[PDB]
């Protein structure tokens, strides 16, 4: 990592943004999937 | 002093950017004896005997070796990061592979500061006292006992177990009595654990290690 920064200092921001972006995207996928799961038993009781 | 103020999300990468930390830390306002003299104790001397420490050597070797360059790393063993295998947890049952206690099954106690595993088998079960062991020479079983709320004495550091005929000191015997006295009742909690801990592990005409489940 530190070797790469000495050649491309901007690479630190890209790596930081990518990690933050994927963390958000991973979070977003796991609620709507849970919401779909939260939809499944909603129809299991209402039927 | 204050905390790091930069939560780490990846090793060597902070969460907040360079300009973001400028505001968070509020830098926009927070800007800016070799010789000793002592008396001699005699007249017509002057009492001015200036003595210097780190005197010149009285001998120089015929040749010397040049100093080595700098490394910016290679920390001594005392400050190495101790890494523990994920399958090792307090209360799990381990198997010794290389020592005098090959095949013995023991319950894993606290891990020491040197990285060695402070482990013991109930001395009344397999004649294995409080010993240190290396995680690289130990097989972790999936059998676990709950050793929470169990008091391990504070004076069981690595220096306690370091080697100095061997005689069992009273402190080793008393400490052994204290630990297993609260470990055995949890052993009796689940059935057949005594026979499991008494027996030794061995390979037979059948099973192969890569197919076994631990």
């Amino acid at each position: 990592l530190r070797i790469m920064l000495k050649l491309n200092p901007y690479a630190k921001t890209m790596r930081r943004n990518t990690i933050l972006r994927q963390a958000r995207n991973h979070k977003l996928r796991v609620d709507k999937a849970a919401a779909a799961a939260a939809a499944l038993q909603a129809k299991s009781d209402e039927k | 002093p204050h905390c790091s103020r930069n939560p780490v999300l990846v090793r060597g990468i902070g969460r907040y950017s360079r300009s973001a930390m400028y505001s968070r830390k509020a830098m926009y306002k927070r800007k800016y004896l070799a010789t000793v003299t002592k008396p001699v104790g005699g007249d017509k001397n002057g009492g001015t005997r200036v003595v210097k420490l780190r005197k010149m050597p009285r001998y120089y070797p015929t040749e010397d070796v040049p100093r080595k360059l700098l490394s910016h790393g290679k920390k001594p063993f005392s400050q190495h990061v101790r890494k523990l295998r994920a399958s090792i947890t307090p209360g799990t049952i381990l198997i010794i592979l290389t020592g005098r206690h090959r095949g013995k099954r023991v319950v894993f106690l606290k891990q020491l500061a040197s990285g060695l595993l402070l482990v013991t088998g109930p001395l009344v079960l397999n004649r294995v006292p409080l010993r240190r062991t290396h995680q690289k020479f130990v097989i972790a079983t999936s059998t676990k006992i709950d050793i929470s709320n169990v008091k391990i004495p504070k004076h069981l550091t690595d220096a306690y177990f370091k080697k100095k005929k061997y005689e069992i000191t009273e402190q080793r015997k008393i400490d052994q009595k204290a630990v297993d006295s609260q470990i055995l009742p949890k052993i009796k909690a689940i059935p057949q654990l005594q026979g499991y801990l008494r027996s030794v592990f061995a390979l037979t005409n059948g099973i192969y290690p890569h197919k076994l489940v631990f």
